[PDB]
RNA sequence: UGGCGAGAGACCGAUAGCGAACAAGUACAGUGAUGGAAAGAUGAAAAGAACUUUGAAAAGAGAGUGAAAAAGUACGUGAAAU
RNA sequence: UAUAUGCCGCCCGUCUUGAAACACGGACCAAGGAGUCUAACGUCUAUGCGAGUGUUUGGGUGUAAAACCCAUACGCGUAAUGAAAGUGAACGUAGGUUGGGGCCUCGCAAGAGGUGCACAAUCGACCGAUCCUGAUGUCUUCGGAUGGAUUUGAGUAAGAGCA
RNA sequence: CUGACGAGUAGGCAGGCGUGGAGGUCAGUGACGAAGCCUAGACCGUAAGGUCGGGUCGAACGGCCUCUAGUGCAGAUCUUGG
């Protein structure tokens, strides 16, 4: 009572029915995984430059 | 009618004629077969009490919480709006209704 | 400026009295809400039928 | 026998007419097809393709969002357009003057806009006033604020709210939600 | 709706939309939530994670009347005043005529802050308040009176 | 225990009755449903209170 | 959802509706507990065919009643298989 | 429409990789005959109202199992988060950047500048939990201010739900 | 008006034909003959099917706008009858 164990025939043809999807990179990719020391610094650097470009500009 | 003085018993025999109070105004009588428009014979007391029942800008409601509905267009005629003055000065001129068959 | 509906007597003879429209006759004439609500309301005097 | 690349006879997936049977909305669609065909201004093609949108795709714009749109710089005199409805918001106290034009208007919204001195305008009166769409603003209510879009794309580590009837303790907080009971999500 | 269902459009097609190979049969997966830790584990993990096990403490004979404590944001707090007196109360933004608001009278057990009541003094009567709500009420001028 | 009677919203019920009363006016929709009003005086037809 | 007395229907219309529209819990089967049918509709009214002839009789053929017996008590219309 | 003639044409349904099959059902005809109704829901539409919504458990009426009118609650929604005690959402035009339909100004036009709702990505702020920091006072060891952190939620960020 | 395209089982969706019954309308048709049945007679629609003529027959039935469903058959060693 054996049967077919595996194939990959009609697997590269199903995928190309819908056209292998490019991963949609963005401007400002997510900082999840960036080193936490640099991440804390860049948090406070953006925090500083928002103060500098909000308070000084009137 | 608005005040019954032997009117339902008077006209309950004649075929077709149905009577209805103002405060009732059944929908199953006014639009039979979901088709609009029944030839309704009002009485004068019924006409004024209809003004009291459904309300207007002056009288308020007499149905708690109810206001007569708002339109979403100001005039049911559209060609009147399309014509009048202001649109046609903003409109590019017209092509022919059926086009020439070139080639 | 309501269009001043006149009142008829019992013997015809349209009387000089006049009445304004009660502003129900300027409501939105909606055939579709009347249609669907008429179907849902007309199903409300049905009795139960069933087999044993 | 043509070798085809994409779908034969592909219905575009957009609407061409509103699925609703409201007669007066079909009259507004009748008017804006004329204006979108013969004014060649883009405003008439954004109103026309927002009348076709459904009830979920026309979420209601609170009158406080109209207050934010009139606190916007250089836009204090624009006549704001909301294809859809306009609902009242009881959280604002100062409301500005100018014109709001929508399909519908809730009762508190007309009360507040007329109380502040403004004028509520149905879209055909705006088409009389602004044929090419002179001096307007189109707002949209939030679409991803729904109770149903709160649950879309439910899966592991995606943080999107399991469809559930009764919440609290004891209902989907065990194995698969915390570390001590197996895994977390 | 019987004339609108698709099993009336299937009159003429052998299997009525259920398939010839995989025949429509009685209960092929089980009755109900069968096999939750079994052949449906991939459906008890994702879309329902956390369905299996215990989490908390048992509260024998729980009465929800004990836990009646609806909240009121400072965003509303003026809809408790009726709309006719509200404009007379926003004007004369001053003491000695502060509008008494009994928040319990509409059924609110706690007053929470959510942003910027106007500068009119207000005597909020409540059972519970939150710390960032009473600071905003006090900064508006009015005070909070604890009732029961 | 088939569902025999159907709920309608109360305000939509009043909406439909309001649209029916508004349709009992000027008689395109009244001449549409038969209703031989081809020779009448003006519509809405109001008769005196004596009736 | 039992008994009696009532009113009704977006139900079924005689292979349906109760098992039962009829002498239906009947005919019938089983030692018994029990099982359990089929079967309505000539015409307005029997006026349901006097009389003659063929045949031993059933019947036929004429005659006649009937709007019509291409309605004759195997009876309304009377399909398909055959 | 019948027949003659030329060429073609294996009985349908079914499982099946494949049946005209030496696979199974089918002698014929008439009638009956198989995804229906309900409870709770999901997604999508349409309608009413919309910070609400829901008349119909019940009451008054009635041309009386219909229609009509209605109080009080109650259900869902308007607030989350914790096992729980409990606490419970604006530093800032409720933010910053990028991309944005449309609108405004200049320009004949192409375009340039401003404004940028929805939506997409991302950095912040705030609310609850967790882990830290833990000051003034102190029914003298209770109490939490401030400051945080690659932690965490089905949160907020001028409400979108109800029927 | 212009252009492109048209295999399809399981399957999905759309536009529709038919049936029993319900609200409306055509002041519809009809014992000077409705419904039904037969009809190598005819017309329309791609098709579901609709329509007419002839015969038979004997009292009810349709078009359209909507509603509702015990709604459509060649097959189930399908049920009953022949």
């Amino acid at each position: 009572a054996k049967s077919k164990n595996h194939t990959a025939h009609n697997q590269t043809r199903k995928a190309h029915r819908n056209g292998i999807k490019k991963p949609k990179t963005y401007k400002y990719p997510s900082l999840k995984g960036v080193d936490p020391k640099f991440r804390r610094n860049h948090k406070h650097a953006l925090h500083g430059t928002a103060k500098a470009l909000a308070a000084a500009k009137k | 009618y608005a005040e019954d003085n032997g009117i339902v018993k008077a006209l309950r025999n004649v075929p077709g004629v149905e009577t209805a109070n103002v405060a009732s105004l059944n929908l199953l009588q006014l639009a039979p077969g979901a088709h609009l428009g029944r030839f309704v014979i009002w009485t004068e007391a019924a006409f004024t009490k209809l003004d009291q029942v459904w309300g207007s800008e002056t009288v308020a409601s007499s149905k708690v919480g109810y206001t007569l509905p708002s339109h979403i267009i100001s005039t049911s005629d559209v060609t009147r709006i399309i014509n009048s003055s202001e649109i046609q000065s903003a409109i590019r001129p017209a092509g022919q209704a059926t086009q020439k068959r070139t080639h | 400026s309501r269009p001043q509906v006149t009142v008829h007597s019992l013997t015809g003879e349209a009387t000089a009295n006049a009445l304004p429209l009660p502003a129900v006759f300027s409501a939105p004439i909606r055939p579709d809400i009347v249609h669907t609500v008429f179907t849902s309301v007309n199903k409300n005097k049905r009795q139960a039928y069933a087999v044993s | 026998g043509i070798d085809h690349t994409s779908k034969q006879h592909k219905r575009s997936g957009h609407r061409t007419a509103p699925k609703s049977d409201n007669v007066y909305l079909k009259l507004l669609v009748k008017l804006y097809t004329f204006l979108a065909r013969r004014t060649d201004a883009p405003f008439n093609k954004v109103v026309l393709k927002a009348l076709f949108l459904s009830k979920i795709n026309r979420p209601p714009v609170s009158v406080s969002r109209i207050a934010r749109a009139l606190k916007q710089e250089g836009a204090a005199n624009k006549t704001v357009v909301v294809v859809g409805t306009v609902t009242d918001d009881a959280r604002i106290f100062e409301f500005p003057k100018t014109t709001v034009a929508a399909l519908r208007f809730t009762a508190g919204a007309r009360a507040k806009i007329v109380k502040a001195g403004g004028e509520c305008i149905t879209l055909d009166q705006l088409a009389v006033r602004a044929p090419k769409g002179q001096n307007t603003l189109i707002l949209r209510g939030p679409r991803n604020s729904r109770e149903a879009v709160r649950h879309f794309g439910m899966g592991p580590h995606k943080g999107k709210a399991p469809r559930i009837l009764s919440t609290g303790r004891k209902f989907e907080r065990a194995r698969g939600r915390r570390r001590s009971k197996g895994f977390k999500v | 709706p019987s004339r609108f269902t698709k099993t009336r459009k299937h009159r003429g097609h052998v299997s009525a939309g259920k398939g010839r190979i995989g025949k429509h049969r009685k209960h092929p997966g089980g009755r109900g939530m069968a096999g939750g830790q079994h052949h449906h584990r991939i459906n008890m993990d994702k879309y329902h994670p956390g369905y299996f096990g215990k989490v908390g403490m048992r509260y024998f004979h729980k009465q929800q009347a004990h836990f009646w404590k609806p909240v009121l944001n400072l965003d509303k707090l003026w809809t408790l005043i009726p709309e006719d007196k509200r404009d007379q109360y926003l004007k004369s933004a001053s003491k000695e005529t502060a509008p008494v608001i009994d928040t319990l009278a509409a059924g609110y057990g706690k007053i929470l802050g959510k942003g910027r009541i106007p500068n009119v003094p207000v005597i909020v009567k409540a059972r519970f308040v939150s710390k960032l709500a009473e600071e905003k009420i006090r900064a508006a001028g009015g005070v909070v009176e604890l009732i029961a | 225990w088939r569902k025999w009677n159907v709920k309608v919203n109360h305000n939509e019920k009043r909406y439909a009755t309001a649209s029916a009363i508004a349709a009992t006016a000027v008689a395109s929709l009244v001449l549409a449903r038969g209703h031989r009003v081809e020779k009448i005086p003006e519509i809405p037809l109001v008769v005196s209170t004596d009736l």
